[PDB]
């Protein structure tokens, strides 16, 4: 329940296919979680803090 | 267009697809309450019966093989060599 | 499933008699296949075991927090101060016969979770039933007592096999199928068929 | 109803290649300096130490299921201590006038070398091996 | 969508035949095969009718020539009824009916194979392990489908064409597409070894387990004081007669000291340890032979035997896995530590030797580009090799190694990354980049090109990563999980087009195409 | 009392940070052959220090025991299932009228834990059961 | 061959495994590597020649086809003769 | 949510030792591991049975009708 | 005396540490299994719920009750409900219990198994008594409750055995062991440097003489002596669980000889 | 680049007789072909689209098939000629 | 759902003898007894003791599948000695043993204190 309260959605309509953002950036360290992310479909777009 | 028993060209063997349809086709007929030209050594399964009807090559059927151009070659199950 | 993406289902239930046992007397609540370890390399599952098989003995809530100063070498030290194999392995006898097992096995407590999606919430069969109105084909879901989709892919597959008719079937005699009257002239669904 | 080979060999060495229960043994004869021997052996039911005096025999007898004991009072060409039974898979020619045959007992293999069993050694499966002392 | 279709969770049954599919009763009682009332059946048929549509072996509709249904679950004259030649009786699916089993997605001839029905308790479709890969399914809650034939000719197209055993050799790789896995495999080896001897009592039960056992207790490999049998010996009982197979791995010499390769004569293992190569989906493997030598039939029937025999012996020899299989000889740990450190300087050297502009550009283009290619190549070289140490120090009694040897599961890599050292992570090739203006994590000093920052995990999965290691590692893995989210998008489309392009292409009767 | 600050991503660029408050501070004047291998403290500029690393995680993972002992992807899946598991989603369930809901007859607080749980109120509302497990090939089921 | 498989590559996908077909022929008659054969050298060569005459893939009664036959057969025989060498 | 009667694994009874256990703590001020051995729970299978369990029930009761 | 003798070691009211000698493994285990899931016992096998205002839901409690160990020394004389011609349970094949509780105390009311009341005729025979071994004397806390939380139940004990559901078995755990100094090599000890040290030594070792290196391998050796320890839930004195076991089994082997005869006539 | 070509030794054996070669990075076959020094017999552009316009369809195919075979073969994925072929 | 009723693990149904004896054609003088509603608890035991009858040439059992409590048993013996009789002996032999055990046990138990 908590988990669903700390979730993020990244609206990349159109640019869904890139060596993109779905990537785990460095700036992300500490603010977002490294592992907790959905497989396929809309991966790395949605992040849990 | 029709092809004489001679001038025959196709395989002398039976395509699995041929056999399987025959077998199926026959069994179907058997279970349709059709005459069975062999001694049921106590078989109650139309397939099984058909399979026998086949290993004794006593199946009244003729495969008509059609050729891209329309003409066909007719082959009987009596002839067709069943290896597989 | 455990907490290391080690999801699995049940494949059968046994009883203390059939289950393998340890001289101590104990027996397993659950049996996972070792082949679910190498290629997946989930050592934490493997480690949770050893840790817990100890905390359960000392009654000291074993800490398995991320980056810390805890060792496998250091847990085995505790666990042996308790009498059992320093590695967690234990001797075990075959339930059926009762003869020792040539090998030894990894035996221990391991928090597992029971996640939704239970078989009976899925089993689902049909053979003729409700029929979509417009289409006149089976209907969707099991809840509405519907049927199953025999899609392009399962189609291409039959064609591949050569199963000419098992196909015609799935498509006619097993779904749509309908009879109609055509005109031998204007090839249409015109014709007024008063079937009496 | 015969015998097929007799001699005594001396172990040149014993090799337990990661095999806690079996060791392959090679030994030379005490007659012709041509007869050499290579043979796997169960070192748990019949230990063997380097340099020993072993007796080797063969023969094809004393093929219908195998009968357990009972014969506690029957035939027993078992005046030995180790007695296996297997098959031969090849008859090789180690150049010149030297022929060697290979054997196998459900896993255990055997290699022999010489030349006077031209009419002695058969080419059939049957063949019991023996060893004593 | 279609009628006469079913779907549930599936599981593994080391007791069914390859071609079988354990259907749960629940379904059998719901799916009906319309049979035709005929003198051959009338007796047995009416029997069902009577049996009602609730007892298993039963039926649930009867139909007269007048084209009208008889709802056997109601219709006052339920118990009544005298069947008739030419009538039909939609009956319950019974053991041995031919069915079209399958898992999605379907892009393989081997994604839909016919099977011998086998009504069973509990609600899960049951299949044989060795027919797992053709469907490419796991029992992690994998739903499979099932379609039931309807005519006699239809069920014949499934029997004579789409039948699991008929599918053992794959046309798109001219080789077997079904093997022998996990337990069975991992065990058939432990059972084979020269060091594996079985005594009477057991030797028998095994013999028995094999359904075609000519009922001839085979003369013991050993007799001397205590009569024993070799694993190879009885397993051989599973191998028909007329089988011949020569192998020769590496040091193989018709006396294979390492018990390499393998000889099988007149269906009897003469020598050599059995495993993946011998009993897997390999080309000239045991299966490939049997199928081509004896017949599709004989083959399928072969898996069974092996499985049963083996599985049984395994059940009693037992097999496990645990942390103990990941910890290596104390010294081999240090020996690794330093083998890592030494590989750090061999880097550091090339570090200053490039900070002092003494680095040959190299055909490798760009000095910097040419720098990396040396560093990486230096650390990898260390991992692979850091492991080559543990891999050889793990005794022949280490479960993990055993699963690897038998090849049931695992690669030596998996050994390294667990007991020796993980390795250098990566993103598009170029080790961990600088998202953090001239560095990796704010826990680092600007312009640090050392390995511990460009993303090199020095610890083994056993010791456990560090904040930094852990984090990079992540970025690294999370990659696949992406080129899978996009690949998946275009993959599909390709797959279809090809297919939609070559539909109509079939070998005609003139042998043209 | 200025003893801790809120540093975002941007202002994170221009700073240095210590992992551990201890290990990464004292002087260098032996080392466990079992532990892992952490680099060093080659710097004396540390603007800030990390409370505890674990905090880089999210709800999900926070529950995984020893996530620092598994192939990164394993933890990525496990953090997608603890969502499909069962437990005690509250304690007023016997008074709630929500469509669907699942409760475990006998919950059990895990034997293997993460200090991080303490704030996730887990020991107070578990989601599994410490099952006695044996990794063995048995029936082949 | 060298004009086809320039690479030099000798291993190829071909019907009829002849390596085995013989291994069977071997221990199926318990042949012994001691005593001499009994084959007329006419036997071998003149037979292996008749063999190919029957590995028919196409059948036609005319040239065009009976020519395409010799083709679809080629790459094989070469393996054949390669193996059934006097 | 109420102690469990008997330990899933081996079966020995258990549901009574609750208050007895929860007592050797608050009153006899002891350390869990020792309390259990004192309640006859020798093996971890049962041992764990108690040590773990969370009496949510108590929190349930605190409700109303 | 004649064959399979015994030397009971430690032994009490709930445990039976004993050295069963001169027998066959097979048998040793057979018995074990029997003692586990084939010794008949009684337990609640049905619950008629009149009124429940507790937090726990019906079946939940229902379930609990089943487990509640019940007396059953005189179980051998109380026919299996599926035989007591009576349509659906006679006094001749089933005890019947009751449970009623009310939230009187303005402070949590514990409902134990002692609160169980037998209502049918015992016909004078130890049976259906909620077993108790508690110190205070109120064994098995069946459920708790607040203010006006009511609970009215109707329990119907019956025969049945673990095989048919665990709530029956009077076993609870059985120790088993032999060849403590692995002399038959029925196991290959997994190690790292030296099994001996790494692999703990069981207390049972003393009761059998150690190895003695040099000595070859004893291949004719088989398995006598089995260090067993039968624990009990209480529904039967430990001892019987051992005896009644040795019996049920004994009885089974008979039904085969018996069945063979009922088959020799035709 | 120094490629390792295998070729007929005078003695018969097949051996590695390395050769230097140029790999473009833009493409205009039509003319890089008519340049002296190159073997306009072994030239090749991964762009079969061209190798078709220049060299002629049949060769095009050859390239096509060749290109395809590779794509699939970098995964180490065998696929019996016939298919891709078709 | 599809779960069979627990009691089918020891309660024979309509028309099913604990025993069913079939002649094995593979070998001479051998039989296959199908013990319904039984399992290892018994099978293995009979099997084991059945092995001491020196007049017995073959004895092995097997649970054809876990879902079904029932097992097969095969017996073979020295021509002139019907198996069934060998089967009995085994059983009896078994009983006598147990009997003694029952006995000898009690004895030791009564001599105990606590
Ligand atoms: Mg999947
Ligand atoms: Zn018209
Ligand atoms: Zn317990
Ligand atoms: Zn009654």
């Amino acid at each position: 329940t908590l988990s669903h309260l700390r979730r993020t959605n990244t609206p990349i309509g159109r640019d869904g296919k890139l060596a993109k953002p779905r990537q785990l950036h460095n700036t992300h360290w500490g603010l977002v979680c490294p592992a907790e992310t959905p497989e396929g479909q809309a991966c790395g777009l949605v992040k849990n803090l | 267009k029709a092809i004489p028993k001679d001038q025959r060209a196709t395989t002398p063997y039976m395509t699995k697809y041929e056999r399987a349809r025959i077998l199926g086709t026959r069994a179907l007929q058997i279970s349709m309450n059709a005459p069975v030209f062999v001694d049921l050594e106590g078989e109650t399964d139309p397939l099984r019966i058909a399979m026998k009807e086949l290993a004794e090559k006593k199946i009244p059927l003729v495969i008509r093989r059609y050729l891209p151009d329309g003409s066909f070659e007719d082959w009987s199950v009596e002839e067709l060599i069943v290896d597989l | 499933a455990s907490r290391h993406g080690q999801k699995g289902t049940i494949g059968i239930t046994y009883r203390r008699e059939d289950m393998p046992f340890t001289a101590e007397g104990i027996v397993p609540d659950l049996i996972i296949n070792p082949h679910a370890i190498p290629s997946r390399m989930t050592v934490a599952h493997l480690i949770e075991c050893l840790l817990s098989k100890v905390a359960a003995l000392s009654g000291n809530e074993g800490d398995a927090s991320p980056f810390t100063d805890i060792t496998v070498e250091g847990i085995s030290k505790l666990l042996r101060e308790h009498g059992y194999q320093s590695r967690g392995f234990e001797v075990m006898y075959n339930g059926h016969t009762g003869k020792k097992l040539m090998a030894q096995i990894f035996f221990g407590p391991t928090y597992y979770q029971r996640l939704r999606h239970m078989v009976d919430d899925k089993i689902h069969a049909r053979a003729r039933g409700p029929m979509q109105v417009l289409t006149r084909q089976p209907v969707e879901g099991r809840s509405r007592d519907g049927g199953l989709r025999f899609g392009e892919m399962e189609r291409d597959c039959m064609i591949a096999h050569g199963a000419a008719s098992f196909l015609k079937e799935r498509l006619m005699e097993a779904s749509d199928a309908f009879r109609v009257h055509i005109c031998g002239i204007c090839g249409l669904m015109t014709v007024i068929a008063k079937l009496n | 109803s015969n015998t097929l080979f007799d001699d005594i060999f001396q172990v040149s060495e014993v090799d337990p290649g990661r095999y806690n229960k079996v060791c392959r043994i090679e030994a030379a004869s005490t007659t012709q300096d041509q007869c050499k021997l290579t043979l796997d052996i169960n070192v748990e039911l019949f230990p063997v130490a380097a340099q020993d005096s072993l007796t080797v025999t063969i023969a094809s007898s004393l093929t219908r299921s195998w009968r357990p004991p009972q014969a506690g009072d029957r035939s027993l060409a078992d005046d030995y201590d180790y007695v296996m039974y297997g098959t031969a898979y090849k008859f090789e020619e180690v150049s010149k006038d030297l022929i060697a045959v290979y054997y196998s007992f459900g896993g255990l293999l055997m290699r022999l070398e010489g030349n006077y069993r031209n009419l002695n050694n058969l080419k059939q499966e049957n063949a019991y091996l023996l060893i004593r002392r | 969508r279609v009628d006469f279709s079913a779907r549930t969770v599936i599981s593994g049954d080391p007791n069914l035949e390859l071609d079988q599919v354990g259907v749960p009763k629940s379904i059998a009682k719901t799916l009906t095969y319309p049979e035709v009332v005929t003198p051959y059946n009338i007796d047995r048929l009416t029997q069902l009718v009577r049996n009602g549509p609730n007892e298993h072996p039963g039926a649930k509709y009867v139909i007269r020539d007048s084209g009208d249904r008889i709802d056997l679950r109601y219709s006052k004259r339920a118990g009544d009824i005298q069947l008739q030649y030419g009538w039909k009786v939609e009956r319950h699916i019974m053991d041995n009916d031919p069915v079209l089993f399958n898992r999605q997605p379907s892009l393989h001839k081997m994604s839909m194979m016919a099977h011998r029905v086998k009504v069973i308790p509990y609600s899960t479709f049951r299949l044989n392990l060795s027919v797992t890969s053709p469907y490419n399914a796991d029992f992690d809650g994998d739903e499979m489908n099932l379609h039931v034939p309807q005519s006699e000719e239809t069920r014949a197209e499934l029997s004579q064409l789409c039948a699991v055993p008929l599918q053992i050799v794959s046309p798109q790789s001219n080789k077997p597409c079904m093997g022998i896995v996990q337990d069975t495999l991992c065990g058939i080896r432990k059972l084979t070894l020269r060091d594996t001897f079985i005594e009477l009592d057991q030797v028998l039960n095994m013999l028995y387990w094999v359904p075609d056992w000519d009922g001839v207790i085979p003369t013991p490999a050993i007799i001397k004081p205590k009569p024993l049998w070799s694993g190879k010996q009885i397993l051989s009982v599973a191998i028909p007669n007329g089988i011949h197979l020569q192998r020769f791995d590496e040091g193989t010499t018709l006396l294979s000291p390492k018990d390499n390769g393998m000889l099988i004569i007149d269906g009897q293992i003469i020598f050599g340890v059995v495993e993946k190569k011998t009993v897997g989906s390999s080309n000239g493997g045991l299966i490939h032979v049997v199928t081509r030598e004896k017949g599709p039939q004989v083959c399928a029937k072969l898996f069974g035997n092996i499985q049963k025999v083996v599985n049984f012996w395994l059940l009693h020899n037992g097999f496990s896995t645990g942390i103990g299989d990941t910890i290596a000889d104390g010294p081999t740990m240090r020996e690794i530590t330093e083998t890592i450190a030494e590989a750090k300087k061999k880097v550091l050297d090339v570090t200053k030797e490039a900070q002092a502009n003494l680095l040959t550009a190299k055909h490798g283009m760009t000095l910097r580009e040419s720098f990396e290619d040396n560093v990486v190549r230096f650390l990898n070289e260390a991992r692979d090799k850091a492991g080559r140490l543990a891999e050889v120090n793990l005794k022949d009694l280490n479960n993990v190694k055993q699963m690897v040897m038998a090849g049931s599961k695992g690669s030596f890599i998996n050994i390294a990354q667990m007991s020796a050292c993980v390795g250098q992570q990566s993103v598009e090739g170029k080790r961990i980049a600088f998202g953090f203006v001239d560095r990796t994590l704010p826990h680092f000093s600007k312009d640090d090109y050392s390995p511990e920052s460009k993303g090199f995990v020095e610890n083994s999965y056993l010791r456990g990563l560090t904040p930094q290691e852990f984090f990079f590692h992540a970025m690294g893995g999370r990659e696949g999980l992406i080129d899978t989210a996009v690949k998946t998008a275009e993959t599909g489309y390709i797959q279809r087009r090809l297919v939609k392009a070559l539909e109509d292409i079939m070998v005609h009767y003139d042998n043209t195409t | 009392e200025g003893l801790v600050e809120y540093i975002d991503a941007e202002e994170e660029e221009s700073i240095l940070i210590a992992m551990q408050p201890e290990d990464l501070e004292p002087a260098e004047a032996d080392v466990d052959p079992a532990k892992r291998i952490r680099v060093s403290h080659h710097a004396t500029t540390f603007t800030h220090c990390e409370i505890h690393p674990s905090m880089i995680l999210g709800v999900a993972a926070s529950i995984i025991p020893f996530p620092d002992h598994n192939q990164s992807p394993r933890n990525t899946y496990q953090s997608a299932m603890g969502k499909q598991a069962m437990g005690v989603f509250l304690t007023n369930y016997n008074v709630r009228m929500d469509t669907m809901a699942n409760i475990l007859y006998y919950p059990q607080k895990p034997l293997g834990t993460t200090r991080a749980m303490e704030y996730l109120k887990f020991r107070e509302l578990p989601a599994g059961q410490n099952a006695i497990v044996a990794i063995a090939c048995y029936s082949g089921y | 061959l060298r004009e086809v498989f320039v690479d030099g590559e000798a291993n190829w996908p071909l019907p009829v495994n002849i390596r085995r077909i013989i291994q069977n022929a071997q221990q199926t008659f318990h042949i012994d590597h001691t005593k001499p054969s009994d084959l007329t050298i006419k036997d071998i060569v003149l037979g292996v020649k008749d063999l190919q005459e029957n590995l028919l893939v196409l059948r036609g009664k005319n040239e065009i086809i009976q020519n395409a036959q010799r083709d679809a057969v080629t790459l094989f025989c070469c393996l054949l003769r390669s193996r059934l060498a006097t | 949510m109420i102690v469990p009667v008997r330990c899933f694994s081996c079966g020995k009874v258990v549901g009574d030792k609750w208050e007895s256990y929860l007592n050797l703590l608050q009153e006899d001020e002891l350390d869990e591991g020792t309390a259990l051995s004192r309640l006859g729970l020798k093996r971890y299978c049962c041992r764990r049975m108690i040590l773990t369990h969370v009496d949510l029930i108590e929190k349930f009761l605190r409700y109303n009708p | 005396e004649e064959g399979p003798q015994v030397k009971i070691r430690e032994a009490s009211k709930d445990n039976v540490d004993f050295i069963l000698s001169n027998v066959d493994l097979a048998m040793a285990n057979s018995l074990r299994r029997v003692m586990i899931a084939e010794i008949p016992t009684l337990a609640i096998d049905s619950v008629e719920v009149e009124t429940n205002t507790t937090v726990l839901a019906d079946e939940f409690i229902a379930h609990r009750l089943g487990l509640i160990p019940l007396q059953s020394m005189d179980i051998e004389q109380l026919e299996y409900s599926r035989d007591c011609f009576c349509e659906d349970h006679c006094d001749k094949c089933s005890v019947v219990l009751t449970l009623q509780a009310f939230g009187e105390s303005e402070s949590t009311t514990n409902v134990y198994s002692k609160d169980l009341v037998i209502v049918s005729n015992l016909m004078g025979r130890n049976i259906g008594h909620p077993i108790i071994q508690d110190k205070e004397g109120n064994g098995v806390l069946i459920c708790k409750l607040r203010k006006g939380q009511e609970l009215k139940l109707t329990c119907v004990a019956k025969k049945g055995i673990a095989k048919e559901h665990a709530k029956w078995g009077p076993a609870a755990a059985i120790e088993f062991e032999y060849d403590p100094w692995n002399k038959l090599k029925h196991t290959d000890y997994w190690y790292e440097q030296d099994s001996a040290k790494e692999w703990p030594q069981s207390k049972n070792c003393e009761y059998e003489d150690p190895p003695n290196e040099g000595d070859p391998f004893d291949y004719k050796a088989q398995a006598d002596t089995f260090y067993m320890n039968v624990e009990s839930v209480g529904s039967i004195p430990v001892d019987q669980v051992v005896v009644r076991g040795i019996d049920t089994l004994q009885k089974k082997v008979a039904s085969i000889l018996l069945a063979l005869t009922q088959m020799d006539q035709d | 680049m120094k490629y390792d070509r295998k070729v007929p030794s005078p003695t018969g054996e097949y051996v590695k007789e390395p050769e230097w070669v140029l790999e473009t990075d833009g493409v205009n076959l039509s003319e890089v072909m008519t340049v002296p020094g190159i073997d306009p017999t072994r030239i090749y552009t991964n762009s079969f689209i061209d190798i078709m316009e220049v060299l002629g369809i049949e060769a095009g195919r050859a390239a096509l098939y060749k290109e395809v075979y590779n794509v699939i073969a970098s995964d180490g994925s065998y696929v019996n000629y016939r298919h891709m072929a078709l | 759902m599809n779960a069979p009723d627990r009691f089918e693990l020891f309660l024979l149904g309509e028309g099913e003898s604990k025993l069913k004896i079939d002649p094995d054609t593979k070998a001479p003088n051998a039989v296959v007894i199908t013990f319904e509603k039984e399992d290892h608890t018994l099978g293995n035991l009979i099997r084991a003791e059945l092995l001491n009858d020196r007049k017995v040439l073959f004895a092995a059992y097997k649970v054809e599948h876990p879902f079904f409590a029932r097992f097969k048993l095969r017996i073979q013996t020295t021509e002139g000695y019907d198996p069934k009789d060998a089967l009995k002996n085994a059983c009896n032999s078994i009983i006598n043993k147990l009997g003694a055990l029952k006995t000898n046990f009690e004895t030791e138990w009564n001599l105990q204190t606590l």
